[PDB]
Formats: C-alpha cells, sequence, structure tokens
C-alpha cells in the first residue's frame, strides 16, 4: 500500500540524515509523520477476546526466534509436547497451553508472526492484548535478536516495562503552544516540541513536563489512546554456556531472568516473576457463619476488580439483589470495613457480600 | 557488594562480561548452580522478609490472626469452581508455585 510505502520512505530519510542542531525540527516532524502512519495500520473487536478466545483471567505472549530452546521453554512451562502448528513459520499464533498458578488460569500464547523478514493485524491485535510478554533470547546471541523484536513490537505500539510519561496537554484556542516545565529538559528543545505538535495539526495548546521527556514520550503521550504499556521479561536461555559469575552478572539487567531450558535452571523463578508482574487479584470468600476457603479464591484482573466485577465473576445477578460488601484486607482502611460496587478490591482481600 | 548499578544487555556483552578474569570463573556445573540457587533463594527470603515488616496484612493474613488468637452464594459458587476446573485435564496445575517439575506429556 502507498501508506506502507510511506512509512519505508520515512525511515530511509531518517537513516540518511546525520542529527544536529540544524535538522532536529525536520527529524521531529518525520518521527511524528511516522506514529500517525504507524496508528493507522490497527485502525480497523480485536485480539484477546475476539481474534482467539480468552481462555485465562490473563493471557501471556512469547515472542522469540525459532530455536530447540524455546520449543523445551514451551513445553516445558506447559506440561504438553508441542503440537504440528507449533513448528509451521506460517503460522502467526498458537496456544502451547493454558496453566494455573496459584489458582489462576494463564493462557500462553506464542506469536511468531511478530517476526516475519487481513491475518497479519490478527496477531498484532493479540500482541497488544497479551498481559505480559516473554522475549526469549539466547544469551550466546542475544543483540541482534533483540533489536528485531524491539523494534516489531514498539513499530506496533507496544511500549515494554512502561508507565505512561507524566506529560499533560490541554488544547488551546488561541496564542500558539505554550510549555511547562519541571525537571530541567535534557532530550527536548522547543523546535523539536513545536515540530510535533504542528506535524500533529495541534495550532494552539498548553504542555505540562513533569519529566525528563523525550520526543517519543510526547509522541505517546498524544498517541495515548492505542499505546498499550506492558510488562515484558527478557529470557536469557543457555547459561549453562556461561558461568556462576557470569549469571550472577545477568541480575544487574532490569526484567531479565537468566534460564536453562535444558536443565530447567530458573523454570521456578521465570514463574514467579511472571506472577508478580501480572498484579493479579485473588478473592477469598466468606460467608456470613464460616470461614473463607482459601483453597479457591475468585481471581480478578489488575484493571477490573471492584466489587462489581468480583458479583458479576460468580454470578450476572447478584448486582441487582446487593445491599453492600464486607471487606478485610489492604483494600479497606479499618478492619473489616463496607463498601459499594465501585470498591476496588486488592489482592487476598476477603470479601462477604450482603443481600439486599 | 551492596546496591550496584544497573546495566543493560548490552553493557553486558560488550563490556561488563569482559572485566572478569576467565581463569578465575566457576564453572556453571549441576554442582555449582545447586550451591549458587541455595543462595539465591535464601537471599529472596531475606530480602522479602524485610518487605513483609513493612506492607499492609493482606485479608487472609488478618483473618489468620483473627483465627489463631445473610447471602448463601453456595449455589452459585459451587457452579462456579466446577466450571473452573471441568477441563483441568488439559492444564498443568502449578499449584501455590513452589517446588515445580517439568515433564512433558505425550
Amino acid at each position: 500500500s502507498t501508506t506502507v510505502e510511506k512509512i519505508k520512505a520515512i525511515e530511509d530519510e531518517m537513516a540518511r540524515t546525520q542529527k544536529n542542531k540544524a535538522t532536529s525540527f525536520h527529524l521531529g516532524q518525520l518521527k511524528a509523520k511516522l506514529a500517525k502512519l504507524r496508528r493507522e495500520l490497527l485502525t480497523s473487536g480485536a485480539g484477546i477476546g475476539f481474534d482467539v478466545a480468552r481462555t485465562g483471567v490473563a493471557s501471556v505472549g512469547f515472542v522469540g526466534f525459532p530455536s530447540v530452546g524455546k520449543s523445551t521453554l514451551l513445553s516445558k512451562l506447559t506440561g504438553t509436547e508441542s503440537e504440528a502448528a507449533e513448528y509451521e513459520f506460517t503460522t502467526l499464533v498458537t496456544v502451547p497451553g493454558v496453566i494455573r498458578y496459584k489458582g489462576a488460569k494463564i493462557q500462553m500464547l506464542d506469536l511468531p508472526g511478530i517476526i516475519d523478514g487481513g491475518r497479519g493485524k490478527q496477531v498484532i491485535a493479540v500482541a497488544r492484548t497479551c498481559n505480559l510478554l516473554f522475549i526469549i533470547l539466547d544469551v550466546n546471541k542475544p543483540l541482534h535478536h533483540k533489536q528485531i523484536i524491539e523494534k516489531e513490537l514498539e513499530g506496533v505500539g507496544i511500549r515494554l516495562n512502561k508507565t505512561p510519561p507524566d506529560i499533560l496537554i490541554k488544547k488551546k484556542e488561541k496564542g500558539g503552544i505554550s510549555i511547562t516545565n519541571t525537571v530541567p529538559l535534557t532530550h527536548l528543545g522547543n523546535d523539536e516540541i513545536r515540530a510535533v505538535m504542528s506535524e500533529y495539526r495541534i495550532n494552539s495548546a498548553e504542555i505540562a513536563f513533569r519529566c525528563d521527556a523525550t520526543v517519543d514520550d510526547l509522541i505517546d503521550v498524544l498517541e495515548a489512546s492505542s499505546r498499550r504499556y506492558m510488562p515484558a521479561i527478557y529470557v536469557l536461555n543457555k547459561i549453562d554456556s556461561l558461568s556462576i559469575e557470569e549469571l550472577e552478572l545477568l541480575y544487574r539487567i532490569p526484567n531479565a531472568v537468566p534460564i536453562s531450558s535444558g536443565q530447567d535452571w530458573n523454570l521456578d523463578e521465570l514463574l514467579q516473576v511472571m506472577w508478580d508482574r501480572l498484579n493479579l487479584v485473588r478473592i477469598y470468600t466468606k460467608p456470613k457463619g464460616q470461614i473463607p476457603d482459601f483453597t479457591d479464591p475468585v481471581v480478578l484482573r489488575s484493571d477490573r476488580c471492584s466489587v462489581k466485577d468480583f458479583c458479576n465473576q460468580i454470578h450476572k445477578s447478584l448486582v441487582d439483589d446487593f445491599r453492600n460488601a464486607l471487606v478485610y484486607g489492604s483494600s479497606v482502611k479499618h478492619q473489616p470495613q463496607y463498601v459499594g460496587l465501585s470498591h476496588i478490591l486488592e489482592d487476598e482481600d476477603v470479601v462477604t457480600i450482603l443481600k439486599k | 557488594l551492596e546496591k550496584q548499578p544497573k546495566i543493560t544487555l548490552e553493557e553486558f556483552i560488550e563490556t561488563e562480561r569482559g572485566k572478569l578474569d576467565k581463569s578465575k570463573l566457576t564453572p556453571i556445573t549441576i554442582a555449582n548452580f545447586a550451591q549458587w540457587k541455595k543462595d539465591h533463594v535464601i537471599a529472596k527470603i531475606n530480602a522479602e522478609k524485610k518487605l513483609s515488616s513493612k506492607r499492609k496484612p493482606t485479608g487472609r493474613e488478618i483473618i489468620l490472626k483473627m483465627s489463631a488468637e445473610a447471602w448463601d452464594l453456595t449455589e452459585f459458587t459451587d457452579a462456579l469452581k466446577k466450571a473452573d476446573h471441568q477441563d483441568d485435564g488439559g492444564i498443568k496445575d502449578y499449584g501455590d508455585g513452589s517446588n515445580p517439575t517439568f515433564d512433558i506429556k505425550k
């Protein structure tokens, strides 16, 4: 398409343009032109729950180049040997399997489709709607592969291990672009900010920087409705080619879990960290008379754990006859407390619902 | 050693790994890894112990203190866990996540 041709033309220009005081405005506009185009590709009911059935409280995506290490990894994590489709590179997404960890069903997807150089947009949507990604590397040759995986993921608006930047943009009527600043800005000039805002055809606005924002950070904020921020774990396979001191050293890299898929080393850690990053919320049900069961929590998602959500998870009707809920736990500022439907629960809260 | 500066995987490959004297390295055998793992896990436990003292107690933890010292939902819950567990045959259960094993089926 012309739109896919337009992207390559900009990537090309950027690569042959040296970066100085004189070129920075244009390059700022180019980055913005590029960002806008890339979002248009996502523009279309997509991803998990649509393009594949959602089969857990969380869905977790694996991204890696084909290898014996990665096949063994998936087989081992899921308990079932790789199926015919998990060996095809023309295939775009597979489900290696569903696991249960601390009571939560977690769907594990493999996403070879993200690496390929209608259905192409389905794999992208799936990737974007995962709760966590594992990036599988061979620690004997990590850089080339890491660089491609990241480019492809960033390219489709996924932001790995990031919180949205603290920039406020208030759109104005008159008087052009006005800029506020907390911590001094080491990466943006006003020229570049204007470059981005004008490319976005924003005549007049008030922008407040509470972070040492980069030009990409600003763009991310402008593109906030389509950016997907997600935890990613760098799985560094093949540590048996290293040494103890080298292994220790990998733990100085954030979000890395070094493993050996052959020996099983650190698979336990891998799963623990996965759980930690997914931030699911187990609620323990307690009837008025008896105690909470602690055996069968209802597991809610990080961004969907209201008392309302708890109720619905148990049965559609409950909301209609809801008086209130009695809650013990970290979500309430006194033990216990009565709360309403909109009350946001926290992992291992204990809950007793009451009838209207 | 304490709080040490963080590194990238790039930094690791390009400069950090090479600072090491290769003739002093400890082989990563089954035995040496087991010893390293033993200490690794012990540190986690010590780190967690310190965090526990500062974290608000969980609803679970609160009931447990209260223990150690009206809506009948049965029908809906029974049904829910039944549904939740019906496909259990094809799903590997890690339980509480302690001491997992990694046997492959089929």
